[PDB]
C-alpha cells in the first residue's frame, strides 16, 4: 500500500465531510459511538483508517460539542451523557460492572468499552475523569496481581494472538 | 594520582584544540540562526520566552495546534491517553496560542521572586529596629489580624493544590507555565501570612503564632463556612483543568479573595495603624495581578474568541461563573459577619463603607472579567445579596 | 581508598578480561555497597572547599574518601557518609554561606542526603528503615 | 506598650516558616488524589530540605545568574561555541532537545506526585520540584538556543521541537523518561521517575555526559547540565520518602517488585543503546568505554548503594538486569547501524569511525572489527558519504536481508540478523493487525496491556512513501528548503539535497508484510 | 579583513597556550593565598568585604594606621595635605578600624537596591491596576501627603549633599564607602518621595506632583523652619567630617527625621487610609537603619571608646549633640505645628499621641546614642520643650 | 470618587523623576562649595544621563552579576 | 573609510619610516579630527548588534564606519557619528532592551556621547560650542 500524507489526505477529508452533515446530538452520539466501536482500541472493528482515526475522533468531537452547547439546556451539559441517561448513574453502573469483573480480561474489557461509548463530549467531563480513574485502579490492581506468574507461551494463548513468527 | 583519566579540554589542550579546528568548517552551514524561527509571534517580533517555551508540549496533530503524529508511546491503563482532549469540555483551534503577558519563563519568574524574598528580610530586620509595632491597635492585632488574616492563609493553600491535576493535565506548554507560576504564588501567599504571624510573635510577649486558632477558624467558624466549602469543590471537586483556572482565579479569587486581602485586612490595617500587614499584601495583590494578565490571556483572548469555539466556550465559562459567582457571593456574605467584631470606623467598617467596598470588588470584577465573556451581571444585585449577611 | 577510585576493580580491565568478569555469573544481581558517592561542580567557592575542607579535615575522619578530577566537576566516594559543615566553608571564604548555598554546586548524589544544622551529610544509612544502634 | 518593645533586629528564616506547613492541610472527604493507583498506604511523611516559595527562588536565580554571566559573557567573548568538535555539536542537538521532552514530562509526573502526596510538606516539596523540571525544560531549550546563535551548524539545532518527528529514534525517546513516567500509577512515579529515574539515570545522562562535552571542546553543556542536576538533590529525596512508606506497608510492597523491574527495563531498554551510540559515535575523543561508564553509575553504584541496599529490605535485583547488561555491552553499536543507515530521518550530521575510532572501538568491544567495523567500512565505499553516489544503507539492508523492526512497546530499532545485543523477535497477529515485539519483559508488557501500546510505528505512517517526499514534508530542510539538516558526513562541502535523496529510489515496506 | 592584526589567544590557541604551560611553574611560589592577609580581622574570620576595602586608601604613617611613609606627592597650594589630620577635631590610634557591620562593598551594596528598584516599578504597575488609592482620605492626601511629604524631599536632598565634601575629606577606606552609601540613601529618598507624588499624579485627575508648592513649603512655612535651618549648618556651615556625619545622621536625622518619616507620614497614613505611603516609607526606614549600623560603629566602638582617645572624642560629640539636639528640638517644636491642620485621631493626632510619639524618638534616642558617648538628656524635658508648639 | 479610578498599569521612568531633580535645590547665603577654585563662572547646566538612585543601582548590579558569573563559575 | 582603520596612515609604517613622521614638525601639534571613536565588549547582546545593526544599517547609512576585532571588544571609528537605537537591538535579541540596558556593553567612547528617545549616539559635534 501507499499512505497518503500525513496531515492532509482524502481519507481525513472524506471524513470531514460526513460529519459536516450531522445535525443533532442523537444523531452525533450515535455516530461517534459507533465510530469509536469501529475504528479505536485494540478490539475495535478495523484497522482501515489506523494512521487517520485519531484526528478524525478530534472532529467528531468538536462536532458534537458544539451541537451539545447550542441545543441542549446548560444543566444537561453538567448532569447527562448525551445518550439521555443520568451522567452519575452511568458512572455508578460501570464501577460496579468492572468491580465485578472475575479476571483481569473481563476487566480490560469493561474499561475499554467505556472509554468507547462514554469517553467526552458523550459523558461530562468531571464524571467521565472520575470514573475513568476508579477504573483504572481496579484495572491496575488486578493485573498487577501476579504478575510475572503466567509464561510467556500461557499469555500468548490467553490474549489469543496468532504467532506468525519467533525467532530460535 | 588519580585512578581515572585527567581529561584533557579540547577548548584549552593545544593538541586537542587544533584537532577541533581543523574539522570545523569554514563557514556556516545554514544562516537561520533564530531558534525555532518557525513560532507564530504574538508581538512585533519573536521573544525569547516564546523561543524557549514554544512547542516544548509534544502534541501530535490530534489535538489542536500539536506538529507530530501518532498515538502516544504508552498510555494509562484502559487506553487514557498521556494528553488528550477529554481532559477539558473547552475546545481550540490551538491549544499553543496562550502567551503570558508577564512573559515568565522560568528564569524571570525566579529573578523577581527572589528580589522580594532578600528585600523582605531586610525589611523585618528594620522595622523589628525601628520598633514600629508600637503604634498597632492592640485589638485589630489580637482579636482581627492574628486570627483571621491567620485564616485566610487556609484559602491561599487550598487555591494552590487547586493547580496539581492543572499542572498534569493541561494541554500546552505556556499555560502550564502561567499554571504553575500561579501556583507557587498562592502558596507563597499562604507562607508570607505565616512569616507576619511567626514575625510579630517576635515582637509582642504572649502573641501566639500557632496556626492553632487561624485552622479552627477556617475549618468551623461560620465567617469563613461559604469560602472553605468553594476551595474544597475548585479544589478536589473538579479535574477540567479550564474549570479549576477560571473557578479558581477569575471568579473565586478575584471575588471573595481580593475582597478579604484587599478589602479587608490590607484596606483596614491602615485604618487601625497596622504599619506591617501593607508589605506583605503588596505582595498578594502584585502576584494576584500578575496572574490575572496571564488568566486573562488564556480565556478571554484565547478561548472566549477562539475562531471556531468562542461561543461554545462561552457556553461553558458563562455555566461555570453562574455557579462559582453563587458560591462567592455566598462566602462573601459569610465573610461580612467579620465586620461585627471590628471598631466602627465611618466610611470604611460601617454599611456604607462596606457597600461602596462591594461596589470595587464586583464592579471591578464585571469590567475584567464578566463583560469579556457575556456574562450578565446584575452589580447592585450581588451587593445588597452580600449585605444581606452584615449586621447593622 | 582504592575500593572508592573511579576506575576500581573491574573498571582497571580492557578488551576480553573486562568482558569475562562484566558477563561473569556472579555480577548478574546487583551487590550491595556501604559507600556514597557526592559529586560537586568545579567553581570558585567549591574548588576551596576540595582543597581546605574535604582533602584535609575530611580525609582525616575518613580515611577512605576519594576525590576524581573530572574536568567540569569533582567526583568523590566514601565509604558510609560524606559530610560538609557550610559553617566551615563561610569561614574559609569569608562571605555569607548556608546550607542553602552549599546546595547551589551539590551537582549529584548517589546516597541518602540529609541536613542537621549547618552540615550537609550523604549517607549509606536507610533513614526510616534501619533501626539506630543506640537510645541516645 | 507604646513605649516599651524589644528593638533587636530579626527577620523569619525559612524553617522557621517550614515548622507550620504540615498544619496547612485540613481534613474533609474529598481529601484525596484524583489519580489511579494501586498503592494506598500511609504517607505522612516529612521534607528533608526545608524550603519555602521565597527561599525556592533565592536559590534558583543564584544559580542562573552564575550560569548566564558564564554563557553571555564569558564563553561567548572566547567564542567558545564555535570551538566544537562538529560530532559533538551535532550530538549536542539531539541531546539537549530529546533530554528536554524527559525534563517536560517530568513536570508532569511531579504534578501528579504532587497530587498523589497526602502531607502538606510533600505537596510543597512536590511543587519545587515541578518548578525545577520547567527550569530544566528552558536550561536544555537555552543550549540548542545558544548553539543556534554562535555554532556552525544552527539547523537542527534551531528546530528540533518540529524536525524530530520525522525520525525513529524520537519515538522510544517519548517513551523512555515521558509516556513511561506520566502514563500509569501516581504514586508509582515515586518508583519510576524518582528511585530508577532520577536515582539511576540521570546521572550519566547529565552529569557524566559534561566530561564528554569538554574533552570535545564544549564547555555551554557543562555550565548548564551541572546546574540542571543540583536539583536533582531534592528530587530523589522526596521519592525516597514514598519508598520506604511503600516498603513498611506489606500490602503496598508487594507491588514494589514487578514496579521497579519494569520501571528499570523500560528506562534501560531505550537509555542503554541510544545514550551509548550517541556518547561514542557522536564524539571524536572518548573520554572511557561507554560500557564502563554504564557499569560504574548503574551496576554498580546505583545498583549497590539503591538497590543492593534496599535488598535488607526486601527489594530484589531487577530480573531484567542480565539482559541489560548485555545491552550494556553491544546495544549502542547495533543502534549505531540502525542510524547511520537510516541517517535521513534525523536531524544531525553523523561521522562515520575513522582509523582511530576503528582501533579503540575494537580495543575495547573485541569484535567490533570483524561484525560492525567491515559493515561501516562497506558503506564508506559504498559511497556512503557522497551526495552523488545514490547510495543510502537501509536500502542496502533491505537487499541483505537485515530487516529493521520497531519493538510495539518500547519503539525502539532491532536488526535481528545483526544484533549482539538483547532481543529476539516475537510477531503476532491479533485482530486483524500484526505487532512485532523485541524481548521477554516488553512482550508480557503488551500481552497483558494491548491498549496501553498502540503506538504507530514509521514503517506504517511512511508505508509505500518514497523518502525525500517524507523529509521534506516534515521540513527537514535547511533555509535554502532544499538542503537536508541531516547529513552522512560532518564536512562543510557536498552537503546531500533532496534530489541526492530521491536519486537512491528508497521506498518505505512493511517489514511485517513477509509473515 | 581589517587593517590591524587579530590577536591570538593565550587560553585557546594552540601555538601560545603551548609555549605558557612550557613557561608556568609546576608548583606554586608561595602558599599564601589570602588577599591581604594582614589585616587585622574584626570578625572570628576576615571578610571579603574588609579584603576588597581595607588599606585602599595609600595613608602614611603620620596619619594614624597608616602604613606607607613620607609626604604626599603634590600638596594644595599652602600645603593643605592630600588628606590630613587637620580634617577633623576627632582623632584615633587608627582610623581604619571602622568595619560597616552590614559589610557593604560596593557590589552587596547595588545588588539590594537594584532589587528594591525592580520590585518598586512591579509593585506601582500593580497598585494601579489594584485601584487601591480610591479609599485614601482626599484631605491627607491633597492638603497633609502632597504638600508636607512633599516638602520633606528637601530635608533628606540636604543631608545628601552634606556628603561632598566628607566624600573628599575622610581619612579612610570604610568610612568613605559608609558615607558614600549613606549619601545615595537620602537622595533615593528624596527622588523616592517625588516618585510616589508622581505616581499619585497619574491616578488622580487635577493632583499636582510640581515641587512648586513643596519647596515654597520647605522655604517658607514655619513648619520646616527650624528644620531648614539645621539641614542648611549641616550641609554648608561645617567642614569638619565628623562632625557633619554625627550631627546629620545620629542627632538631627535621628530625632526630627525619625519623627517626620515614621511618627508622621508613615504613622499616619495607616490612620488615614493612605495604603501607597506605607510602601515608600519602608524603604527610607530600612535605609536608616543600615545607614545606623555604621554611624554606631564609627562613632560608639571606634571614636568614643578609642583608646587613647575616647574621653577627648566624647568632649567634641558631647558639645556637638549639645548644639545639634537644640537645633533639632527647635526644628521638632516647629514641626508639630502640622498637627493643627490634621483631623483628629484620638491616640495619634492628640496630645497624648503626639507626647507618645515624641517619648519613642527621644527615648530610643537616649538609647542608640546618647548613653553609648556619655550624653545626658532627659527625655521628658525635651518633650515638653517640644509640644510647647503643639496647639491644643 | 470612591468607586472610579483609571486602572491601567503604570510605574514612574527613571526620566519621569529626573525631570524634578535641578528644583531640589533652594538659595541661602551659604550654598556653595568649600574648597578653593579659580573657576567662578555661571554653571547651571543638565546632566545628559537621566539616572536616579534606584536605576543607577540596577544598571551596575546587572554589569556585576555577569561578570562575577564569568570569574567565579567559567 | 581606510582612514578610520585602526592602523591608518602613519600605523601602517614600521622601524624608521615610523620615526621620521611620528617626528616629523607638523606632527608636533594634533590636528582636528572629525572622527568618533565608540568600543563595545564582546557579549552574546553586542556580537549580534555588530552583526545585524552597525555592519548592515548602520554602516549603509554611514559608510565610512569601519569595524576591527580586539579581542574582547569591538572598536569602531566612523566620520561624524555612530548611533544605535536600543528599540532596535530589543527586537533584534528577543526580549527587554532599554537605552539603559545598551550602556552596560558600551565600554568606551573618543566623542560626545547623548541619547534622545531610544537611540545612544556618539558625535564629533560640541554641543553646547558649536551652533
Ligand atoms: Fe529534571
Ligand atoms: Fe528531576
Amino acid at each position: 500500500a501507499k499512505r497518503e500524507p500525513i496531515h492532509d489526505n482524502s481519507i481525513r477529508t472524506e471524513w470531514e465531510a460526513k460529519i459536516a452533515k450531522l445535525t443533532s446530538v442523537d444523531q452525533a452520539t450515535k455516530f461517534i459511538q459507533d465510530f469509536r466501536l469501529a475504528y479505536t482500541s485494540p478490539f475495535r472493528k478495523s484497522y482501515d483508517i489506523d494512521v487517520d482515526y485519531q484526528y478524525i475522533e478530534r472532529k467528531i468531537e468538536e462536532k458534537l460539542s458544539v451541537l451539545k452547547t447550542e441545543k441542549l439546556p446548560v444543566a444537561d451539559l453538567i448532569t447527562k451523557a448525551t445518550t439521555g441517561e443520568d451522567a452519575a448513574a452511568v458512572e455508578a453502573t460501570w464501577i460496579a460492572k468492572i468491580k465485578a469483573a472475575k479476571s483481569k480480561y473481563e476487566a480490560e474489557r469493561i474499561h475499554i468499552e467505556f472509554r468507547q461509548l462514554y469517553k467526552p463530549p458523550v459523558l461530562p467531563v468531571n464524571v467521565f475523569l472520575r470514573t475513568d480513574a476508579a477504573l483504572g485502579t481496579v484495572l491496575m490492581e488486578i493485573r498487577n496481581t501476579d504478575y510475572y506468574g503466567t509464561p510467556l507461551e500461557g499469555l500468548r494463548k490467553e490474549r489469543g494472538v496468532k504467532v506468525l513468527h519467533l525467532q530460535a | 594520582p588519580q585512578s581515572s583519566q585527567v581529561t584533557k579540554r579540547g577548548l584549552t589542550d593545544p593538541e586537542r584544540a587544533a584537532i577541533i579546528a581543523a574539522a570545523v568548517p569554514d563557514h556556516a552551514l545554514d544562516t537561520q540562526r533564530k531558534y525555532h524561527y518557525f513560532i507564530q509571534p504574538r508581538w512585533k517580533r519573536l521573544s525569547e520566552y516564546e523561543q524557549l517555551s514554544c512547542y516544548a508540549q509534544p502534541n501530535p496533530d490530534w489535538i489542536a495546534g500539536g506538529l507530530d503524529w501518532g498515538d502516544w508511546t504508552q498510555k494509562f491503563h484502559g487506553g487514557r491517553p498521556s494528553w488528550g482532549n477529554e481532559s477539558t469540555e473547552l475546545r481550540t483551534t490551538d491549544w499553543y496560542r496562550h502567551r503570558d503577558p508577564a512573559r515568565r519563563w522560568h528564569h524571570p519568574y525566579v529573578k523577581d521572586k527572589s528580589e522580594e524574598a532578600r528585600y523582605t528580610q531586610r525589611f523585618l530586620a528594620a522595622y523589628s529596629s525601628e520598633g514600629s509595632i508600637r503604634t498597632i491597635d492592640p485589638y485589630w492585632r489580637d482579636e482581627i489580624l492574628n486570627k483571621y488574616f491567620g485564616a485566610l492563609l487556609y484559602s491561599e493553600y487550598g487555591l494552590f493544590n487547586a493547580h496539581s491535576s492543572v499542572g498534569r493535565d493541561c494541554l500546552s506548554d505556556t499555560i502550564r507555565q502561567t499554571a504553575v507560576f500561579a501556583a507557587l504564588d498562592k502558596v507563597d501567599n499562604a507562607q508570607m501570612i505565616q512569616m507576619e504571624r511567626l514575625f510579630i510573635a517576635k515582637l509582642v510577649p504572649g502573641f501566639d503564632a500557632s496556626t492553632d486558632v487561624p485552622k479552627k477558624i477556617w475549618t468551623t467558624d461560620p465567617i469563613y463556612s461559604g469560602a472553605r466549602a468553594t476551595v474544597q469543590e475548585i479544589w478536589q471537586g473538579v479535574q477540567d483543568w479550564n474549570e479549576i483556572l477560571w473557578a479558581g482565579h477569575a471568579v473565586y479569587d478575584a471575588t471573595f479573595g481580593q475582597f478579604a486581602r484587599r478589602e479587608f485586612f490590607q484596606r483596614l490595617a491602615t485604618v487601625y495603624g497596622d504599619t506591617l500587614t501593607p508589605f506583605f499584601t503588596a505582595q498578594s495583590q502584585t502576584y494576584f495581578q500578575t496572574t490575572r494578565g496571564a488568566i486573562d490571556d488564556l480565556f478571554v483572548y484565547c478561548l472566549a474568541n477562539d475562531s471556531e469555539f468562542g461561543a461554545h466556550n462561552r457556553t461553558f465559562l458563562n455555566a461555570w461563573t453562574e455557579h462559582y459567582l453563587a458560591s462567592s457571593v455566598a462566602a462573601l456574605k459569610d465573610f461580612v459577619g467579620l465586620y461585627a467584631k471590628v471598631e466602627k470606623v465611618a466610611g470604611a467598617t460601617d454599611r456604607a463603607g462596606v457597600s461602596e467596598a462591594l461596589q470595587r470588588v464586583f464592579g471591578d470584577w464585571k469590567i475584567d472579567y464578566a463583560d469579556k465573556i457575556g456574562f450578565r451581571v446584575d452589580v447592585d444585585q450581588k451587593v445588597d445579596a452580600v449585605l444581606a449577611g452584615y449586621k447593622n | 581508598s582504592a575500593h572508592n577510585a573511579y576506575n576500581a576493580g573491574i573498571m582497571q580491565k580492557t578488551g576480553k578480561a573486562f568482558a569475562d568478569e562484566f558477563f561473569a555469573e556472579e555480577n548478574q544481581v546487583v551487590h550491595e555497597s556501604n559507600a556514597v558517592v557526592l559529586v560537586l561542580m568545579k567553581s570558585d567557592e567549591i574548588d576551596a572547599i576540595i582543597e581546605d575542607i574535604v582533602l584535609k579535615g575530611g580525609k582525616a575522619k575518613n580515611p577512605s574518601i576519594v576525590v576524581e578530577d573530572k574536568a567540569g566537576f569533582w567526583w568523590i566516594k566514601a565509604d558510609g557518609a560524606i559530610e560538609i559543615d557550610a559553617a566551615e566553608a563561610g569561614e574559609l571564604l569569608g562571605k555569607p554561606f548556608s546550607v542553602y548555598d552549599l546546595l547551589i554546586g551539590v551537582s549529584a548524589t548517589v546516597g541518602r542526603a540529609y541536613t542537621l544544622g549547618t552540615k550537609f551529610t550523604i549517607t549509606s544509612e536507610l533513614m526510616g528503615l534501619d533501626r539506630a544502634l543506640t537510645d541516645i | 506598650d507604646a513605649l516599651k518593645v524589644n528593638r533587636a533586629p530579626v527577620g523569619v528564616e525559612p524553617q522557621e516558616v517550614h515548622k507550620w506547613l504540615q498544619s496547612f492541610n485540613w481534613d474533609f472527604k474529598e481529601n484525596r488524589t484524583k489519580y489511579p493507583t494501586k498503592y494506598h498506604m500511609a504517607n505522612e511523611t516529612k521534607e528533608q530540605f526545608k524550603v519555602i516559595a521565597k527561599e525556592y527562588a533565592r536559590m534558583e536565580a543564584a544559580k542562573d545568574e552564575r550560569q548566564f554571566g558564564t554563557l553571555l559573557d564569558g564563553l561567548t567573548r572566547l567564542g567558545a561555541g564555535n570551538k566544537v568538535h562538529p560530532r559533538w555539536g551535532e550530538t549536542m542537538k539531539v541531546i539537549s532537545n530529546f533530554l528536554e521532552v524527559g525534563e517536560y514530562n517530568a513536570i508532569a509526573a511531579s504534578a501528579m506526585l504532587w497530587d498523589s502526596a497526602t502531607a502538606a510538606e510533600q505537596k510543597n516539596g512536590y511543587l519545587a520540584q515541578v518548578l525545577d523540571e520547567i527550569r530544566h525544560t528552558h536550561q536544555c531549550a537555552f543550549i540548542n538556543h545558544y548553539y543556534s546563535k554562535h555554532y556552525h551548524d544552527p539547523a537542527g539545532h534551531n528546530d528540533a521541537r518540529r524536525t524530530r518527528a520525522i525520525g525513529p529514534l524520537w519515538k522510544g525517546m517519548k517513551r523512555v523518561f515521558a509516556d513511561g513516567f506520566i502514563s500509569g500509577d501516581a504514586v508509582e512515579c515515586s518508583v519510576n521517575l524518582q528511585l530508577v529515574g532520577e536515582a539511576c539515570f540521570t546521572n550519566p545522562l547529565i552529569v557524566a555526559v559534561t566530561e564528554w562535552a569538554s574533552a570535545n571542546g564544549d564547555e555551554i553543556t557543562p555550565t548548564v547540565f551541572l546546574s540542571v542536576e543540583t536539583d536533582e538533590l531534592r528530587h530523589m529525596a522526596n521519592g525516597y520518602q514514598t519508598v520506604v512508606s511503600i516498603a513498611n506497608d506489606p500490602a503496598s510492597a508487594k507491588f514494589l517488585n514487578t514496579d521497579l523491574n519494569n520501571a528499570f527495563w523500560t528506562q534501560q531498554k531505550y537509555f542503554t543503546p541510544v545514550l551509548g551510540y550517541l556518547f561514542e559515535y557522536g564524539s571524536k575523543f572518548k573520554v572511557e568505554p561507554w560500557v564502563k561508564t554504564w557499569n560504574r553509575w548503574v551496576y554498580e553504584d546505583w545498583g549497590g548503594i539503591w538497590i543492593g541496599r534496599l535488598g535488607k529490605y526486601g527489594v530484589e535485583s531487577p530480573a531484567s538486569l542480565r539482559d541489560a547488561k548485555r545491552d550494556a555491552y553491544w546495544a549502542h553499536h547495533d543502534l549505531a547501524l540502525a542510524a547511520y543507515a537510516m541517517w535521513p530521518l534525523g536531524f544531525a550530521r553523523l561521522a562515520l569511525p575513522d582509523e582511530e575510532d576503528q582501533a579503540w572501538f575494537e580495543a575495547n568491544y573485541p569484535g567490533w572489527a570483524d561484525h560492525y567495523g567491515k559493515i561501516f567500512n562497506e558503506w564508506k565505499k559504498l559511497g556512503y558519504e557522497d551526495p552523488k553516489s545514490g547510495f543510502i544503507p537501509y536500502q542496502w539492508l533491505l537487499a541483505n536481508g537485515h530487516d529493521v523492526y520497531i519493538d510495539r512497546v518500547s519503539q525502539v530499532p532491532f536488526i535481528p540478523s545483526l544484533a549482539k545485543g538483547t532481543g529476539s523477535l516475537r510477531v503476532h497477529e491479533f485482530n486483524g493487525k500484526k505487532h512485532s515485539l523485541t524481548d521477554d519483559w516488553g512482550e508480557r508488557q503488551w500481552l497483558i496491556e494491548p491498549e496501553r501500546y498502540e503506538c504507530h510505528n514509521v514503517f506504517e505512517q511512511y508505508e509505500g512513501r518514497e523518502l525525500s517526499e517524507v523529509i521534506a514534508e516534515g521540513h527537514g530542510v535547511r533555509s535554502d528548503g532544499k538542503t537536508l539538516i541531516a547529513q552522512p558526513h560532518t564536512r562543510g562541502d557536498n552537503l546531500w539535497t533532496l534530489e541526492d535523496i530521491k536519486r537512491a529510489g528508497c521506498v518505505f515496506p512493511d517489514p511485517l508484510a513477509k509473515f
